[PDB]
């Protein structure tokens, strides 16, 4: 249990990280799901101006 | 360096900060069943990292009026992973095992446990000729716990008891006991349901205090047998 | 890099990347579970290797997970940390996961 | 330290480990190292032979791609009452967020770019016209072409390329042309000698102006026509990675952010949430 | 690469040198394995 | 033994007894810029010892609801003592910096501080397209604070931002954060009032907190920059 | 010579006294996994004689209009002794497999079963275009029997399942079949739960038939896993 | 028992035999042994040097011809008011029974896949357009268009192939890419760790999606466009050959049968019948 | 081949290596040539 004495705070908290070891590998390249677009972005119209 | 400590077995790992060295019951160390000490005959089956690793079992919390609790091996383990079916299937077992008793607090509490290993720790029941009965004795993952620590519920006394392999939690040096047990018996194996080799005693011999912000302090026991073997295959009691 | 695990209604920015622990009244308590695929939206999806796995379709390798503690001195404790491997239900009790 | 790595690493076998003052699986985050606990310290394992290749992600070839940096309609017919038949675009890689995406996982980078261009054309039906297109490359500020048939398309120092819409797409190689040694993906800074200049922007990592023009005279009907240009990395060298972007863009000019409206990747949560921290999403039920 | 200008040549992937180690490990004392951090 | 440490540089001197190792960012270390990467032809002046020293910059109060604080790099000390004079006369500048970011509290106090040295950390703006201005970006040895941390306020994110040099400061741990940084540029040296080749970031992922008696608790910066060169002469800006 | 054969593994054995040689899979013999092929890195555990060792399934009885039985590997053993437990317990399995098939009956019967080990053996369903279900493939221990035994039940035919590891059991020819299964698979291990590498298929294409005193007719199927390897361990499943 | 045959074998003259214990005729199929009698032992045979290669019947030529894989037809049109102008194909090779029946002959197959796609155009007369179309390669269950003028397009990392109607058929190789060292033609199992998923389809045997657009905007006028795509594989590696498929196939999905309405390769009869077993069909009326 | 990766190489036609017996005669004691099977 988590235990601590009353000048403690009583709540407590935890940063997990993660990352591969040097036995990882990866294949097959794709565009990647976390950035899109739907519009021009702000400027981009303007290069050509 | 005598005080850090991690413990690994199969897929199982276990690290203290503030540990007291180990004891090695008897000073030995868990072993395979060599030939010249061989009875059974067929050829056994040494499982390794699925039955010889660690099986933490429920905790038990430490109270100010407590008077100690006890696991009986391999009885407190004849349920559990791997290890547990094995013995089921099989008639003969042996093993040694890793004890790793748990319990911390805060520089402001106080309490000494003793941790003793018992070989063959034959129980007497109090007040009365009867003898203890298979549920008296039988208590599983869960364990028991001691009427009369004082004479280590059998008659003679827990002052003597240092004569076992132990070590102690005491609050204020450590939060972990740790102890290797060695397969220890008359014969080289043993029906694992009705024959326990040795009993976990943890004992609050000087009980839990502080004046500080009341918390529920827990004690948890971690075992992992070690080399384990088994003879006499068949079907699951 | 900082898993996402506090990945929940109510936390907002940084308190997401912090799990929370406290003081119990119970015994051989859960305190949290992480779901494991980088390849698909949760706790490790946002991290180095979550993100540039993301950019590839296979993987092969062991990963590490490493908590740090961010209480006080004085405060003390022992947490077990166990890794599943698949085929059935998560586990919610000490007892299973501890296999 | 340095090393050459052509598979993944190998594993050994591990035994049962009991030793007092060894403790391979605690670490401290606080120095800013990443756990060094091996598989074997942690567990037992065995040996394993591992035959998995790491080329794949070698920094040549993932940004090695030719990715879609700029593309533009205008209409190619008789202006005589806007693009007239030709257009001049500053080269950015900032407006085609997954190649931006990619190149902002560094901070400087090195390399020369492979320039490919594709057009293709729609009647606003009697066929469609093989037109000659040419894009010259005007440098930095440089002086770039105000009419279809400007006396600036001479190219007599530009370099211009010269393309038919039924040839393959024309393609060619602009080094590595940056005044300093790598370009500067990010900039912390601000490009001129005055307070009022623009921020981020480093003048120094615009390759330049790429103007385009249809070479000939309009056709008596209308016709759109859209061009699109590629580029590739190569001869590539990059450091300090980056945090990868989460926030959608917003503009080419900055690193501004907004967020979407609601998880995932909303300026309050990244993740998408769960009911709770003991809630398994995608639990097995069996 | 039949072009007089090397930077117009294929690309070249056959750099494989790493040092992981200045992202993981950038601190001055090296941490040996099982002894204690601090 | 890597808990405590002294740093040396000029007529200055830090210790700490509550170290965790310590940072050289991407395994580098400063040095004078060699012949075959010089570019200016003029002879630099090496001030040495009157540059090559440790800055302090004003403290800043860690409270329970702050956000982060971040300190650009030279802006930061463009002004302070003779390396802000060297700063001022001079077109061209090049130097590294030894960076130490110093906390204590009490043994009943908890919080996390990453530490992180973010090189050309270019700021975005919130919720706008137009870009950051001059104010918003350079602010002197005050330095400025995080709006929205979560993303480094340039919409990336602070969870990976381990993969710039760093530390942290877990009050249970430790008590400061030391970090060098080696030039770090595309150019060999640079004009120093227009571009800030790091970005010094101290943001409190773990809040600080505490039931013990409340008192401020104090984030110093005191900086050092190393190996100063500094060419083109003229007159102060 | 090659009428007689004995097997034995673990506390197991049989003998046959009209045997007609035995079939090698593809001339292949089971063996563990080489460290050159192996992917898992876990120290996987080998049980040898508790799991390799011989499992007799429930008999069937051959009528005059049967029109076959089936047995999907390892779903027919996944709950059964030892092997069935360290299935349940694993997520990751391995093992090749030695099977005898047993049939005996009268000088004065006639009959004649393929029996044949389909490696990847996917099922087709009858006049439908939904695929079969769960249920359909998954029968464990009771195995299942052939709808169109003509097409083996997958739209191809019998004629040419000689294409697979195979013998055959010709009531006045021999009285059992034997053949040895390696390990069969694109991976070095696989989950048994949802995959099974094998099917074990007793096709009667020469039905029973006498006009002797009738009699009930089995045939029973033993299968002995070999060289089993366990990996990924946790809880039952 | 291996070895390097590059001919049929030839045959030795036999003489006449009359010995006892010596019955090479004779043999026991119980054992699963194919018959082991030799043409020198069941006759008397006369020395032949047999030349005849067998180099046509290499797993590598069997399998290496490029086969009809996929055929689609959509309107290329103003979709103002459905494939609209561009259409996804998940790879597989099932769809096309003469392919699908010769894979199915074996159980695992390692193999590189050599992919050619043609295109055809028709209009709904004034002449037909060379358009150019993208091909992007998009991974399994991975992010595809939604529309012919997505950003998706922009093809950062996936690969895309730009051709004309005009050029000839596009080509390129998608690498053996399974997770596993060998493609399941047949699996039997499920591909969840749930009972709910599909029986028999391993999704580690999906090479991929298939993204095919137009890219030029849409003419005046409709045309119907249709791609075909073949694959030949090569570098082949065959394990376990298997019974052929008699029953026509039924759906793309499993092996399910019925059967022609009547024979041949009906249920309950594969062959056609012949009066009876002593009827001789084809039989030479001299 | 003047691809750099080994995969886009034309078919491999050469593999002439045979062995028939373990389709034909996968049994564990070998047939002698007119010898009783049984
Ligand atoms: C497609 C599928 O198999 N299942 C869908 C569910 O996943 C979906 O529920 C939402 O799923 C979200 C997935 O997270 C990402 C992703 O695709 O991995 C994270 C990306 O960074 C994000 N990209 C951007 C540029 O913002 C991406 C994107 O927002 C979505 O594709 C747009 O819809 O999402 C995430 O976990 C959400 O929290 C979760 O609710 C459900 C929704 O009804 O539909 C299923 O078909
Ligand atoms: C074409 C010719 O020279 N003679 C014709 C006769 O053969 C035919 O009588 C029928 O012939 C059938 C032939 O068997 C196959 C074949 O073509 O070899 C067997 C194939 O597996 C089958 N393919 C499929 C996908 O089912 C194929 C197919 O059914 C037919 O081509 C479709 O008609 O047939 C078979 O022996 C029949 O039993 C037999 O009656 C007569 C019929 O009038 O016409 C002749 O011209």
């Amino acid at each position: 249990n988590l235990i601590v004495p009353s000048e403690s705070s009583d709540t407590c908290s935890l940063i997990g990280f993660i990352a591969a070891k040097d036995d990882f590998s990866l294949r097959l390249m794709r565009d990647s799901p976390d950035i899109g677009q739907s519009n021009h972005l702000h400027g981009a119209e303007a290069a050509y101006q | 360096s005598d005080r850090v400590l991690q413990l690994k077995l199969g897929n199982s790992a276990i690290v203290t900060q503030e540990a007291a060295n180990y004891c090695c019951a008897y000073g030995e160390w868990p072993n395979y069943l060599p030939d010249h000490e061989a009875v059974a005959i067929d050829k056994p089956t040494q499982p390794e990292t699925s039955t010889d690793r660690f099986y933490t079992l429920r905790s038990v919390k430490w109270e100010s009026n407590s008077t100690g609790w006890w696991w009986k091996l391999p009885d407190a383990l004849n349920n559990i992973g791997m290890f547990g079916q094995n013995v089921q299937y099989h008639y003969l077992y042996r093993s040694g095992f890793l004890i790793h008793v748990q319990c911390n607090a805060t520089k402001f509490h106080q309490g000494a446990l003793l941790v003793v290993a018992i070989p063959e720790h034959q129980r007497g029941a109090h007040d009365t000729t009867t003898s203890p009965g298979f549920n008296d004795i039988m208590k599983g993952e869960r364990g028991g716990t001691f009427n009369h620590p004082y004479v280590l519920d059998d008659g003679t006394s827990i002052a003597c008891a240092t004569i076992f392999p132990h070590q102690w939690i005491n609050l204020r040096t450590n939060n972990s006991a740790t102890i290797v047990l060695p397969w220890m018996n008359v014969a080289p194996m043993d029906f694992p349901l009705r024959h326990n080799q040795w009993t976990l005693a943890v004992i609050p011999v000087v009980p839990l205090g502080t004046r500080t912000m009341s918390s529920v302090v827990p004690i948890t026991v971690s075992i992992a047998p070690m080399c384990c073997e088994f003879n006499g295959l068949r079907h699951a009691i | 890099s900082m898993m996402e695990i506090n990945n929940t209604d109510g936390a907002n920015g940084m308190e997401r990347l912090r799990v929370d622990i406290s003081v119990q009244a119970d015994l051989d308590q859960l305190l949290f579970n992480i779901p494991l695929d980088i390849q698909l939206d949760g706790p490790l999806r946002n991290t180095l290797v979550g993100n540039i796995s993301r950019y590839y379709t296979h993987w092969s390798g062991s990963l590490e997970m490493t908590f740090m503690f961010c209480g006080s001195f004085m405060a003390t404790g022992k947490l077990i940390l166990c890794y599943t491997p698949p085929g059935g239900s998560c586990p919610t009790t000490r007892e299973t996961a501890m296999l | 330290v340095e090393s050459i790595i052509k598979t993944a690493t190998d594993t050994v076998k591990s035994e049962i480990n009991a030793e007092l003052g060894v403790v391979p699986s605690l670490n401290a985050v606080e120095t800013g190292a990443t756990s060094n606990t091996e598989p074997e310290e942690a567990i037992q394992t065995r040996t394993v032979i591992n035959q998995h290749g790491v080329s794949e992600t070698l920094v040549e070839n993932f940004l090695g791609r030719a990715a879609l940096v700029s593309k533009k309609s205008f209409e190619y017919k008789n202006h005589a009452s806007t693009h007239k038949n030709f257009f001049k675009w500053t080269i950015n890689t900032k407006s085609f967020v997954q190649l931006r995406r990619k190149l902002e996982l560094f901070t400087y980078l090195r390399f020369d770019a492979e320039i490919t261009i594709l057009t293709t054309v729609a009647v606003n039906y009697m066929g469609l016209p093989d037109l000659t297109l040419q894009a010259m490359f005007v440098p930095t500020g440089a002086l770039t072409p105000k009419e279809q048939d400007s006396f600036h398309w001479q190219s007599g120092s530009n370099a211009s390329v010269f393309f038919k819409i039924s040839d393959p797409p024309a393609r060619m190689t602009i080094p590595f042309m940056c005044i300093n040694s790598a370009y500067s993906v990010f900039y912390d800074g601000f490009a001129g000698f005055e307070k009022n200049g623009l921020y981020g922007i480093n003048p120094a990592d615009t390759i330049g102006n790429l103007c385009v023009r249809i070479v000939n005279e309009h056709q008596p009907v209308g016709f759109t026509v859209t061009v699109r240009v590629y580029m590739k990395p190569k001869h590539i060298k990059a450091w300090a990675p980056r945090p990868p972007r989460t926030m959608p863009y917003m503009s080419i000019a900055n690193a501004n952010y907004k967020g979407r409206d609601t998880a995932p990747n909303t300026l309050n949560a990244i993740i998408g949430n769960r009911a709770s921290v003991t809630t398994m999403p995608h639990n097995i039920v069996t | 690469n039949f072009y007089k200008d090397s930077y117009a040549a294929s690309a070249s992937k056959q750099d494989f040198s790493q040092d992981p180690s200045k992202f993981t490990e950038p601190v001055v004392e090296g941490l040996k394995a099982g002894a204690p951090v601090l």
